[PDB]
DNA sequence: ATCGGATGTATATATCTGACACGTGCCTGGAGACTAGGGAGTAATCCCCTTGGCGGTTAAAACGCGGGGGAGAATCCGTACGTGCGTTTAAGCGGTGCTAGAGCTGTCTACGACCAATTGAGCGGCCTCGGCACCGGGATTCTCGA
DNA sequence: TCGAGAATCCCGGTGCCGAGGCCGCTCAATTGGTCGTAGACAGCTCTAGCACCGCTTAAACGCACGTACGGATTCTCCCCCGCGTTTTAACCGCCAAGGGGATTACTCCCTAGTCTCCAGGCACGTGTCAGATATATACATCCGAT
């Protein structure tokens, strides 16, 4: 049959693969687009500066990359390797975000 | 048969599905997680959305104070640094 | 009367004159001491030695010349204290360091 | 019988007659709660009464409801 | 299979002679000159109902980009309202059958033969029915889908408003004067909340374009609807939009009624806006971005307002810390019935999220509510 | 007009430290943001130590404790050696 | 002429000539708007009496007509914004609310 | 030497609210203290605004803003509306 | 005698609705005064300061209890273990 | 006993009773034995910080008495802001 | 356990290439040199608040002994998430054009700083009484083992 | 379910000490002047953010196999709760001395201010080589079969 790897093999592949990039892993387009909606709230038109829409996908990413780091922290502690949306509740409620 | 509207603005529709599984999976990965459920994509969306809703009204109330259209990247830095989530290299 | 930096007199690289006037400007107190503006730099030039101490040793530890944004994360967080005073900071383009938890690898 | 309600939440229950005038109205709060006249505004059907006008001129019906206005600082 | 138009969507009940028999019964040849479509920027000719003398180009192509305006689906909206609306039995039964299947087939799979054969088996068979009967129909309709205007006064705003639609981002300021609409869905809603109805008068503050005197006018029979505007460029296109609303509107048989608009000048110290407000019904006021200043005057012009006005607003007209000591016991504020409610998704053109919106109806007496420290808070507390 | 930064002592300091390395300009755009970010901390610190002990100045003294404040462990002491040899130095000539 | 105070002006109990000498003595701006300390000042007496109202309420329902620090406690963690506001603030002598998890209830 | 405070002031707004409600000496150092804390967190982050624009004065609208950035959602739409009313009736004079 | 957990759920009733300070008031001072003794200078401690500081102590060790119990649950457990407690200062930062 | 009384270790004087009403006041209904030693050691390292930072306020201050309002700042500046001392 | 197959990826070398480093004009901020005010250093005094002790009481801590209830380990189910593969989607690159919003420069007029005289708000001290703490006893409500 | 039994709540009375209100007495807020300049408005420049289109192909998405790990069940067992007795030290109350934290007064050196001089660094421009990217190959690792 074909070469096919166990699981978890190649999730720890992307691990080692992402953590040793620093290149960012939400797509340009589609946070500029979300970052836009989220502003049409305001009726005024807004313009985003190109470099304000980087360093908002800069700084979300890292927020997300910490949480999951949170997240992976406290399924690890409940004896699993499989993180659930109870972990990010738990880590954003000791954070004191919730 | 279609309808369709599009007045004076184009109006973004929900474009948070724009942030895919596979983006949350990267992330997730880059965070050392070896094993994903399959609930922590909308979870994550959400935890996204209320994190950049809160960011991009401090960086526009940034920006209405100083009577601008454009969110500087500068309004960005002042917005992340009140939240404590100070961020360099763009100022 | 030649000029002569007050940089030059404490021996800094960093701007003890453009650090005088920015806490003048700062609106720091109403008056700002003569000694400070040394001592504020003083301290910036021996942190951003630090910083780019650890940074050249990582980017010679990757074979390359020039300090990257990623070199400075590995720099900062590969040290405790470092880590410890820019603990709520995001280095731009940083990453993270090269760590997975150790039930998480194979048996 | 009428009944007066103020800022506080509070119902304050008053037997007056039609003939009755604003001023003495005015003196029985004042009697009743110790606030005195020069303080307190009436209002009934968005319409605020007059010291030199009685009920009758208001036509007040039984068992109304009227309300008080402290004046605390003013402008 | 999916049709251009929700047949089973909200069916409003006509409360006044919204079709001009009497206009369509002595007028048998069209002269007015909308801006046809092909003028905006392989073609279709839609033929009027009612008018023969009438056709309307289309660019029927599926190659350019439909974001900013699909006559393809305007099209099909217009020929699907003509089968449920505008034909009498049993003409509606042949045209819903004939067409329709064949001309959602053709939108869905981009067939553009196939759509212009749909466009011109349509009119050939428009062009056969009498007149009378139709006509006759249009006297006897009582009820029309709530989609209908809404999709009209779109057709309306594509033709004025879309051409210089970015003139409508020359607001100077971010916290006054900025342009916003409210979509046709949430006007409709408020004006059966409001219970709007014939002989009623609607004023509208800060107008922008007029949708909302327009809609107004035309799904409530409003005796009189106004509108108040400053922008120059909001004032032109409100302009523009008026002219082509009594174009179409004398092309389809509507009726329009009295509208009115107060064009490049101020709402505060208006005289017209001033003797208008005791005669109103209806009192519309996106008040979004409203400043406080501009708030405290919209509040100084309300003082006029009379029982039982409702007023409708994007955020309360009275702040939400106000109270009565000295300079409100002869202040309308007190008077006013304040209800939230929740804004629907797509209810608003700059943006999909939504939020809230208030009623304050004027009420004979003073406002019960406020009395009570409950209402006043934000929203028991104890161990 | 003039937008000013410390890259030029930045690369001075890194050709004191380390003679072959350069660095990039995204590199060297967030030392500027560190060697900001630190100058508001001290300069806010030593603003709220004059502050609470009612004095208008900041000398060297506010600025020290601000520095034993804020750096933890031996980064405090090594910048406040640096600091002293710094005035010492200044003040002797 | 009479000396009228601004706090008076304002209908502002709080004393909006004291905001105004402490915004130009605590060296916030080299210069401060007049309108600047009346709007402080409001707020300050906005958010004051919002606790104080709360913390009222507390002590009525414990049937105390003295406000301790236990009443501003549960006045301030019971609301989602005063508790969101004072997050990273402990308040001396004002314990923790009564939260039991439903774990720990009895089976 | 005189060691004022907001603790009048904190009972007037007291009584304003709860006539028959006193407050005890922690509670009033407590009210105090938050008082003092606010106050610096607004003037200090209306101080960062006008530092931002290089502006040099502390206006009604800096710390409408700071009052915006600082108090969460209604407590902010609140806190601007008490400041507007008040700044409009001073104004007003 | 009363069930494991009946007595327990008592003290939690009793203590979340009190607010007198759970730590002795003299070990406290003692164990503040030995933490300061690291610098030569023999302080005096103002008495509000070591009330400030057990303050600030106890409500720091409360809200820890609070986040290492909700670790606990979270685990399927309802006895707290240090590496609850590792887990709380961990994901807090402290760590 | 030289010339101060050097303090024993004082740490122990945070008793076990005293840490399990700590943890019942957080609604904790079970604690392990070895959770008094982890908050004897991270009660330490808190007090540790704190006071560090009150005692450097008062060195700088040229003051021999740790005052309230030094604990409070040293809080304040930690995050961890404490109300009804001053400030 | 150990031997091959397939895979990823690491190393290596070659060829770009645009961002880094260095050169130069100059101009705007840093530096030298008075001048004068006042904030800070230093000295003297008061007395508040700290240390230390001491002794008696009494709540709380420590020790010890059941025991049962929760922690942890082992087993088994099954389903839900990982891994490839083939398809579809649209992001990213790469050009062009619009024009309008950020930035800079030039009035000048309102506005806030500063200063002097005035006095009522606000704070330090001292009654003083009533809301809250303590204590005895009775009613209430929950808990547990039958 | 019932009874017995322990916390817990409440009712009343007593006691107390600290919150509230009053009285001076400062001195900081208010009023009334000028006067420097911050910034609001207007005009001009220009460059960057919006918008569009087309093509390549990297990445997303749907589906299918399967396997391993999350969840449930069951068992042991040991450790931590609850209770009782002894012990220990906190606590309260009271005494005392005196360390140094406020406070005031004097002097005077340091720093704000301003004026002039000048050179250090920021904008602009151009060389050129570190790094990225291309391919191509060697080597390490995972996994299936024996
Ligand atoms: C958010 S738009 C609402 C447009 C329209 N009423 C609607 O809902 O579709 C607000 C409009 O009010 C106008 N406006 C704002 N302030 C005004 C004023 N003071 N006097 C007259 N019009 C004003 C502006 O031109 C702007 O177009």
């Amino acid at each position: 049959k074909p070469h096919r790897y166990r699981p978890g093999t190649v999730a720890l592949r992307e691990i080692r693969r992402y953590q040793k990039s620093t290149e960012l892993l939400i797509r340009k387009l589609p946070f500029q687009r979300l970052v836009r909606e989220i502003a049409q709230d305001f009726m005024t038109d807004l313009r985003f500066q190109s470099s304000a829409v980087m360093a908002l996908q800069e700084a979300s990413e890292a927020y997300l990359v910490a949480l999951f780091e949170d997240t992976n922290l406290c399924a690890i502690h409940a004896k699993r390797v499989t993180i659930m949306p109870k972990d990010i509740q738990l880590a954003r409620r000791i954070r004191g975000e919730r | 048969g279609k309808g369709g509207a599009k007045r004076h603005r184009k109006v973004l529709r929900d474009n948070i599905q724009g942030i895919t599984k596979p983006a949350i999976r990267r992330l997730a990965r880059r965070g050392g997680v070896k094993r994903i459920s399959g609930l922590i994509y909308e979870e994550t969306r959400g935890v996204l959305k209320v994190f950049l809703e809160n960011v991009i009204r401090d960086a526009v109330t940034y920006t209405e104070h100083a009577k601008r259209k454009t969110v500087t990247a500068m309004d960005v830095v002042y917005a992340l640094k009140r939240q404590g989530r100070t961020l360099y290299g763009f100022g | 009367a030649k000029a002569k930096t007050r940089s030059s007199r404490a021996g800094l690289q960093f701007p003890v004159g453009r650090v005088h006037r920015l806490l003048r400007k700062g609106n720091y107190a109403e008056r700002v001491g003569a000694g400070a503006p040394v001592y504020l730099a003083a301290v910036l030039e021996y942190l951003t030695a630090e910083i780019l101490e650890l940074a050249g040793n990582a980017a010679r530890d990757n074979k390359k010349t020039r300090i990257i944004p990623r070199h400075l994360q590995l720099a900062v967080r590969n040290d405790e204290e470092l880590n410890k005073l820019l603990g709520r900071v995001t280095i731009a383009q940083g990453g993270v360091l090269p760590n997975i938890q150790s039930v998480l690898l194979p048996k | 019988q009428i009944f007066v309600k103020t800022l506080t939440g509070k119902t304050i229950t008053l037997e007056v007659e039609p003939s009755d005038t604003i001023e003495n109205v005015k003196a029985k709060i004042q009697d009743k709660e110790g606030i005195p006249p020069d303080q307190q505004r009436l209002i009934f059907a968005g319409k605020q009464l007059e010291d030199g006008r009685t009920l009758s001129d208001y036509n007040i019906q039984k068992e109304s409801t009227l309300h008080l206005v402290l004046r605390l600082r003013g402008c | 299979s999916s049709t251009f138009v929700d047949w089973n969507g909200p069916c409003l009940r006509l409360q006044y002679p919204l079709f001009d028999i009497e206009y369509l019964r002595s007028h048998e040849i069209y002269s007015g000159t909308p801006i046809q479509s092909i003028s905006l920027r392989t073609t279709a000719k839609l033929q009027s109902i009612l008018f023969s003398n009438y056709m309307e180009e289309y660019k029927v192509d599926f190659k350019r980009s439909t974001a900013i305006y699909n006559p393809m689906s305007e099209i099909g909206k217009l020929i699907e309202y003509s089968c449920l609306v505008f034909l009498p039995s049993p003409y509606a039964e042949q045209l819903k059958e004939t067409i329709l299947p064949d001309l959602n087939a053709s939108f869905d799979n981009s067939d553009t033969k196939g759509f212009v054969n749909a466009i011109n088996l349509y009119n050939k068979m428009i062009r056969e029915i009498p007149r009378q009967r139709i006509i006759d129909h249009l006297e006897t309709i009582d009820k029309i889908p709530r989609s209908f205007i809404h999709d009209f006064l779109h057709i309306v705003y594509t033709r004025s408003i879309h051409p210089q639609a970015n003139k409508l981002k020359h607001y100077k300021a971010f916290s006054n004067y900025v342009y916003g609409e409210l979509l046709p869905n949430f006007l409709s809603d408020v004006y059966q909340q409001c219970q709007l109805k014939k002989g009623d008068t609607f004023m509208d503050l800060g107008s922008g374009v007029g949708n909302c005197v327009v809609q107004a006018a035309l799904e409530c029979g409003c005796a009189l609807s106004f509108g108040c505007e400053i922008m120059d460029d909001a004032s032109d296109l409100t302009i523009l939009q008026y002219e082509e609303l009594k174009k179409r509107c004398k092309l389809y048989g509507m009726r329009l009624n009295n509208v009115e608009f107060s064009l490049k000048k101020s709402f505060v110290d208006n005289n017209r806006v001033a003797e208008l407000i005791p005669q109103c019904d209806v009192i519309l006021v996106n008040n979004f971005l409203f400043d406080e200043d501009l708030n405290k005057k919209v509040e100084k012009i309300l003082q006029t307002a009379k029982v039982g006005c409702k007023i409708i607003s994007l955020k309360s007209l009275r702040s939400l810390t106000y109270q009565i000591n000295f300079y409100n016991v002869e202040n309308i504020f007190n008077r006013l019935k304040v209800q939230r409610y929740d804004l629907k998704e797509d209810s608003v053109s700059w943006t999909h999220s939504g939020g809230e919106y208030y009623i304050s109806t004027v009420m004979e007496d003073v406002d019960e509510s406020l009395f009570s420290p409950a209402a006043r808070g934000r929203r028991p507390v104890k161990y | 007009t003039r937008k000013e930064s410390y890259a030029i002592y930045v690369y001075k300091v890194l050709k004191q430290v380390h003679p072959d390395t350069g660095i990039s300009s995204k590199a060297m755009s967030i030392m500027n943001s560190f060697v900001n970010d630190v100058f508001e901390r001290i300069a806010g610190e030593a603003s709220r130590l004059a502050h609470y002990n009612k004095r208008s100045t900041i000398t060297s003294r506010e600025i020290q404790t601000a520095v034993r404040l804020l750096l933890p462990g031996e980064l405090a002491k090594h910048a406040v050696s640096e600091g002293t040899k710094a005035v010492t130095c200044y003040t002797s000539a």
